[PDB]
């Protein structure tokens, strides 16, 4: 279950 | 202050490649915090720490990023105090007070769950006016009244009203009828919901009767639970 983001680029 | 549970492993080390997190929740000077501890029981240092709360009943969300701007070294242990607010995406959960969390480091993203003690969500402003209590108690649908037993509790009325007020559960009025003590008590949650209570103390029996009237009475179970932990610690 994968609701989370955490992206290394994001603006 | 109010009652604060001792921390409890939330994320075992073996479930997150050595990253162990343990925590509790607090409400101090009317701000909510997730009080964490991260311990690095892994072979190597950990960096790039970050936190996200998933959608939840009370719309709980942190107020800042995780402030651990540090490499966490093997067997190192640190206490983090993450401020929270309730302005975030709401969604009724099961159990009502379950919070799904994701913590990231340089190694991976790890998911865990923990139960918010509902008392941290009680606001400083829960003391209903007596006539308003009276009329509102009359008002709530009568099948929205629920009855609870506080087991093996030996404290007197004053002490109960005192402990309870430390947690923002207010004692509006006190009636002694038939040597049985009666406490009238309101509390207000963060999403505005009111909980009105009548607590009934009698010498002889070490069991208190708790009558809760709430407009959403699925909350009331979690309110009793919190009455129970407050009056037992």
């Amino acid at each position: 279950n994968n609701w989370a983001d955490f992206s290394s680029t994001w603006p | 202050g109010g009652y604060v549970a001792p921390k409890a492993v939330w994320l075992p080390a073996v479930k997150a490649k050595g990253l162990e997190i343990s925590g509790t929740f607090t409400h101090r000077q009317g701000h909510i915090y997730m009080e964490m501890n991260f311990t690095n029981k892994a072979l190597q240092h950990m960096t790039d720490f970050a936190i996200q709360f998933n959608k939840n009943s009370f719309g709980v969300i942190p107020s800042t990023p995780l402030a651990i701007h540090t490499p966490l070294m093997p067997n190192q242990s640190i206490d983090v105090s993450l401020p929270l607010n309730t302005l975030g995406p709401v969604m009724k959960m099961e159990p009502l007070n379950n919070l799904q969390v994701a913590v990231k480091n340089n190694i991976d993203v790890f998911y865990f769950s923990c139960l918010i003690p509902l008392n941290v969500l009680f606001v400083e402003d829960g003391k209903m006016e007596r006539q308003v209590f009276l009329a509102t108690w009359k008002d709530i649908p009568n099948e929205n009244e629920l009855q609870f037993q506080i087991k093996e509790c030996h404290l007197n009325a004053d002490t109960v009203s005192s402990k309870l007020q430390n947690n923002n559960v207010y004692t509006i009025a006190k009636r002694n009828v038939e040597g049985q003590d009666m406490l009238y008590q309101s509390l207000k949650l963060t999403n505005g919901i009111w909980i009105l209570a009548e607590l009934r103390i009698q010498p002889g029996n070490p069991n208190y009767t708790l009558s809760l009237k709430c407009r959403a009475p699925e909350v009331s179970q979690y309110i009793y639970q919190v009455y129970d932990s407050i009056l037992k610690n």
